């Protein structure tokens, strides 16, 4: 047989199997990700806008949308232990720390210029910001003054830390995966992992595994503590775009350009539900504390996965 | 002039509604370069087209029912190798130039033995060995069977189980 | 048990690639190539075979000072020719 | 009863063909009992102990217990933190091993049982290749080291490579593999190589299963790709090659020798392997043309097809050739000379040397040799293989005998003879003149010998010889060495073209007439000039030589000199024309 979660969890998305699609900006919706706790749900468009909705009971309303920036926010982070305390890292060279208490910006801080993927110390003290020439800034979360930063030479997609802050991983496009100790950045290892470039990296929340996408359809499940890669999920054709772990690390959702998102049970690697309508998706989270999860797929909306029906 | 010498002709009794399935069963085991499979009307070119589009297997449809520059430029795309499977319902004579084909599927019966002979023969520099294969469904098929057999002095057997490799494959 | 895997003879696992691995001038000098023309001086003789006179003749380019020597008699068939120079 | 054990495993084979005892291991190989779990498995199939997961993980949890000290020491990789095994208690332990030594006793014992079944759990699988890596970037860089080399060449062939090929897809453990596979030498990873693809496969039933499974599946993807879609494709081509590269590549090789067609998308979907599979595909090769007509009046089309690919996929890839040259060289010494078509191809497609009309003979005859890069790269790994492993020397050599070889050993139709010889010629040439361009004054002098050395002790014809020796003089003694006028016969076979005739400025000033092109007009000109004062001071030797120079008199001079010289090449047939003219005119009647 499969397994008992995998059952388990079959029976829960045959009840609960409706998508709804809501409303956000008027343009294509970059990034999408949720709150500290899971009752915002901020997610950044074309439109350079950001909005940030209330998951209620089973709907989320429109709080707010934020407005100010020169050009497409790219990527949102929410403070991993603040819940309304997020940033949106844009074009136009500048990064903007929102408030969603008061609804204003709290702080705004100017790079060297077209940031692409941001992420948030699991502390909440610096933030790391790369931008499109591979040139990566910290800067410090409570006194917004840039306080390193650091050029590569290669081609870095997606940014990540140890998540207990003591190693920063890089992913360059030569197919490979860089460990540099964080509190003083000096490089430790690479990791030759993929024959194509890696394109996103994350780290589930319990602390075992982290999971790196690549550029030809794989998806690799590497041991934090050891760094040895235990499984290899290949059931996507095109370039994996975004990668999720669920609230307890079981389950992983990747999403690329083909036309379904699929979610595999991590210990084993196998299968479980697989969601198909159309369009190409691009980004995808799950819910820190349900097992619900939202997206932006393919004039922007972002749809749920989850509860209703 | 179009010869037979050295070409490989079978055939297999069946329904009309089976001729599908069958024909992917062919394309399951028989080893090919290229594939022209030639049906009778444009509805049912495109059809299975369509149908073979939705398999994994690459296929262009050149019917009938097409402009003379449009035939063209899909069958120079065929000549290219960017498509392995064409589905035409006729040719513009001299045989098949394409020395790449191997396999050719008589999935409907010709009008006479000009027809068949300008199905299955072919005028290439270098490639002289190749398969057809045509699909019987009545008695009819038969009876054209016989007569191609008897005007171009060729035999027709059976469709065996396992077919040799290096037969119609140089 | 895996005591040991190898020996000094390369294995080379495939049994072909084996035999080339552990395997490891030309010129007959005008008598240890004809060595049945003076021994046979013409139906089916071998002085009638074209395979073995064109490598005469590159045999006798090497070697056999007479070849680039002025004859000049014309000599109607190569086979009357080579007859004369062995 | 032990009993149905045995026909429970002829079941298993059979249906592959077409328990209170493991309760007692599991909970035996739970303590430190190691001698007692060795006794039960023996007392049963080969691989039926391991062939259960609980067992398996057992026996892989005991394995690493044992081994954590020397991974610890020696294995962990740079920045990571690493799970410490906290070693049992018990005093009858497998004394957990220390230095490479107690490793090779107990651990390779208990690695033996394993198989094919370490794939449950990939953490050990990289430690072993950790520690194994280590032990030869430390060792290697000696009776014990030795049998510890054997034995970890065993335990690779036996639970390493099988392991491997249970992994679905598994495109990581094939770049850590490689990581201590980099080490051996090409003739243990070829032997790996051949093993693990002809005898691996035979046995354990899941291995025929996922020898099928990997079978169809190429089946399906390359009867069905197209010309137009290269990499939708190149990934399920990669899957299969990270899961089974020795069977999937023999298959599309087959194919590619099949077709002949068909040929560049397919080193065009190549581009997702990994460099353990690049090692692979080159031993595929190797077997391909090794292996298995070959004649039929003229070289066979599958010979050429597969000479196409190889050329194709050596200039684009990194894929480390040393094993091609070395088999060229072999089957060189087994007197069979078609082979010599790939080298050719090679050297043809990864160097850029690739008839000619009177313009470009003479252009050819310093910039405008190298006119008629690319190829910047490619050459420097053909000269890093040439320089590596010394084979520059032995396949010139090689060539400038066999060529005789193959005319009067037959090695027929007098036409098939012909064409062999050709290209046998034309390769000595080709590759002689890619050794004199890349290989220079310095590597050329000190690894090609003297003339006196040459044709004296390695058979060589005078022709290669002074081929060969040119390079090194850009007399006397050499006239003496040559014949056991001798002056007269140094003079000539030295001399080449290029240093007695001076052009260009026409087609100079045409392509000339930009910053880039007027320095490289001036950098010509600058050559034309200095071939000016080159060819003045080579004529102003001549006259004492002439001094002192010299019927049957020019006949000697007339074949020996002549026939050779003027045969060799084009180059050399207007050289060979050149000199008599004008030297020998200023007896020419």
């Amino acid at each position: 047989g499969p397994s008992r979660y995998v059952l388990g969890m079959q029976e829960l998305f045959r009840g609960h199997s409706k998508t709804r699609e809501f409303l956000a900006h008027s343009a294509k919706v970059h990034s999408v990700a949720w709150s500290c706790d899971g009752r915002r749900l901020a997610s950044g468009s074309f439109d350079k806008t950001a909005s940030v909705f209330l998951l209620e009971k089973d709907r989320l309303v429109k709080e707010n949308n934020y407005r100010g920036h020169g050009d497409s926010v790219d990527q949102l982070c929410w403070h991993p232990s603040n819940p309304d305390l997020f940033v949106t890292a844009s074009g136009d060279k500048t990064i903007r720390i929102w408030d969603v208490r008061t609804t204003k910006c709290i702080a705004t801080v100017n790079t060297k210029g077209e940031n692409i993927n941001i992420c948030w110390s699991p502390d909440g003290q610096t933030i790391a910001v790369g931008n499109k020439d591979d040139v990566v800034t910290f800067i410090d979360a409570k006194t917004h003054r840039s306080k390193a930063e650091e050029q590569f030479k290669f081609e870095v997609n997606e940014i990540s830390w140890n998540n207990d802050n003591n190693m920063f991983f890089l992913t360059n496009g030569n197919g490979c995966i860089n460990i540099l100790s964080y509190p003083e950045l000096k490089p430790v290892q690479s990791i030759n992992a993929h024959p194509s470039n890696c394109i996103c990296i994350k780290f589930d929340p319990m602390g075992k595994y982290f999971a790196t996408g690549s550029a030809d359809a794989l998806v690799s499940l590497w041991d934090v503590d050891e760094l040895v890669c235990v499984r290899c999920f290949s059931r996507l054709d095109w370039p994996v775009r975004t990668l999720s772990f669920s609230h307890d690390g079981k389950m992983l959702a990747s999403a690329s350009e083909d036309h379904f998102i699929d979610i595999a049970e991590v210990e084993t690697g196998d299968k479980l539900w697989e969601v198909q309508c159309e369009s190409p998706t691009f980004t995808v989270a799950w819910h820190p504390k349900r097992p619900l999860l939202a997206f932006a797929c393919d004039a922007g909306t972002v749809k749920l996965f989850g509860l209703p029906n | 002039k179009l010869t037979l010498h050295g070409l490989q002709q079978y055939y297999v009794k069946l329904k009309d509604n089976e001729k599908n399935r069958k024909l992917f069963d062919l394309l399951d085991v028989l080893e090919f370069n290229q594939v022209v499979i030639f049906v009778k009307s444009v509805q049912r070119c495109i059809a299975l087209a369509q149908l073979l589009v939705e398999q994994n297997f690459p296929a262009i449809a050149i019917h009938r029912g097409m402009p003379q520059e449009e035939r063209l430029s899909r069958y120079q795309q065929f000549k290219d190798f960017q498509r392995r499977i064409l589905v035409a319902t006729n040719l513009f004579g001299r045989g098949m130039d394409i020395e790449r084909v191997n396999i050719a599927f008589n999935y409907d019966m010709p009008e006479d033995s000009d027809t068949y002979l300008h199905r299955v023969a072919r005028a290439g520099r270098f490639g002289t060995k190749g398969l057809a294969i045509t699909f019987v469904s009545d008695e009819n098929d038969a009876k054209i069977l016989n007569d191609v057999q008897d005007r171009f002095e060729v035999n027709i057997s059976e469709l065996p189980d396992e077919i040799d490799i290096s037969s119609y494959i140089e | 048990a895996p005591e040991d895997f190898l020996g000094k003879k390369i294995l080379m696992g495939n049994e072909e690639l084996t035999r080339l691995w552990n395997l490891c001038e030309h010129m007959p000098t005008l008598e240890e190539f004809f060595e049945e023309a003076i021994e046979q001086a013409n139906e089916y003789k071998a002085v009638n075979n074209s395979n073995y006179g064109w490598r005469a003749l590159r045999l006798l380019a090497r070697r056999s000072p007479h070849f680039f020597q002025p004859t000049n008699q014309q000599f109607k068939s190569l086979p009357e020719y080579l007859e004369n120079m062995v | 009863a032990d009993n149905c054990i045995m026909d429970e495993h002829k079941r298993e084979i059979a249906e592959a063909k077409q328990n209170q005892k493991l309760g007692l291991l599991e909970a035996l190989l739970k303590i430190g009992d190691w001698q007692h779990a060795q006794n039960i498995m023996d007392q049963m199939p080969p691989y039926y102990a391991a062939s259960h997961k609980l067992i398996a993980l057992a026996i892989c949890k005991l394995i690493h217990i044992t081994i954590e000290p020397l991974y610890r020491r020696v294995g962990v990789p740079k920045g990571a933190k690493g799970s410490p095994v906290n070693a049992l208690q018990n005093k009858r332990a497998p004394k957990q091993a220390e230095s490479f030594e107690d490793l090779r006793r107990d651990v390779f014992n208990m690695f033996c049982y394993l198989g094919p079944h370490l794939s449950h759990d990939p953490i050990l699988f990289a430690k072993v290749v950790r520690i194994g890596k280590s032990f030869m970037k430390e060792f290697q860089s000696k009776e014990k080291t030795e049998v510890i080399l054997s034995c970890l060449l065993s335990i690779t062939d036996q639970v390493l490579l099988p392991s491997l090929s249970l992994m679905d897809c598994n495109a990581c453990m094939s770049e850590e593999l490689w990581g201590m596979f980099k080490t051996f030498p090409y003739q243990h990873r070829y032997r790996l190589y051949g093993q693990w693809k002809n005898e691996t496969y035979n046995s354990h039933p899941l291995l025929v299963k996922v020898k099928a499974q990997t079978i169809d599946r190429a089946k399906y993807i390359m009867k069905r790709l197209t010309k137009e879609n290269v990499k939708p494709s190149g990934r399920q081509i990669g899957k299969l090659s990270h899961s089974n590269p020795t069977i999937l590549f023999d298959y599309i090789l087959s194919q590619i020798q099949k077709y002949d067609n068909l040929i560049t998308p397919v080193v065009d979907s190549l581009k997702y392997l990994t460099s353990l599979n690049y090692d692979v595909l080159a031993y595929c090769i190797i077997e391909a043309l090794a292996n298995p007509k070959h004649d039929d009046t003229t070289i066979s089309s599958w010979l050429q097809s597969l000479a196409s690919f190889c050329g194709a996929v050596f200039r684009k890839y990194p894929i480390d050739l040393a094993g091609l040259l070395q088999y060229v060289a072999n089957q060189l010494k087994a007197g069979k000379s078609f082979d010599l078509l790939i080298l050719k191809e090679v050297v043809q497609k990864m160097a850029g040397i690739e008839e000619m009309t009177m313009e470009q003979l003479e252009a050819m005859t310093e910039q405008l040799k190298a006119e008629g890069r690319n190829t910047k790269k490619s050459s420097q790994r053909l000269k890093d293989a040439l320089l590596d492993h010394d084979l520059a020397l032995p396949l010139c050599l090689l060539m400038a005998q066999q060529r005789n070889g193959v005319i009067f050993q037959e090695g027929k139709h007098l036409k098939l003879v012909g064409k062999l010889y050709d290209q046998c010629h034309d390769t000595l040439v080709q590759f002689g003149g890619f050794l004199a361009s890349n290989l220079s004054t310095e590597d050329y002098i000190k690894r090609v010998p003297s003339i006196d050395v040459l044709c004296n002790e390695f058979h060589t014809p005078h022709d290669a010889a002074f081929f060969l020796s040119r390079p090194m003089y850009a007399v006397h003694e050499a006239v003496v060495s040559l014949h056991v006028s001798p002056q007269f016969y140094a003079t000539f076979w030295s001399l080449t073209m290029y240093d007695l005739a001076v052009p260009t400025s026409y087609e100079r000033e045409v392509n000339k007439l930009k910053e880039r092109c007027t320095a490289l007009q001036d950098k010509l000109l600058e050559e034309e000039k200095k071939q000016m004062e080159h060819v003045q001071r080579v004529l102003q030797r001549l006259k004492l030589e002439k001094d002192n120079w010299l019927n049957e008199t020019i006949t000697k001079f007339l074949q020996l000199c002549i026939f050779p010289r003027c045969i060799f090449s084009a180059i050399d047939a207007v050289y060979c024309a050149r000199f008599v003219e004008l030297v020998h005119q200023q007896s020419t009647l």
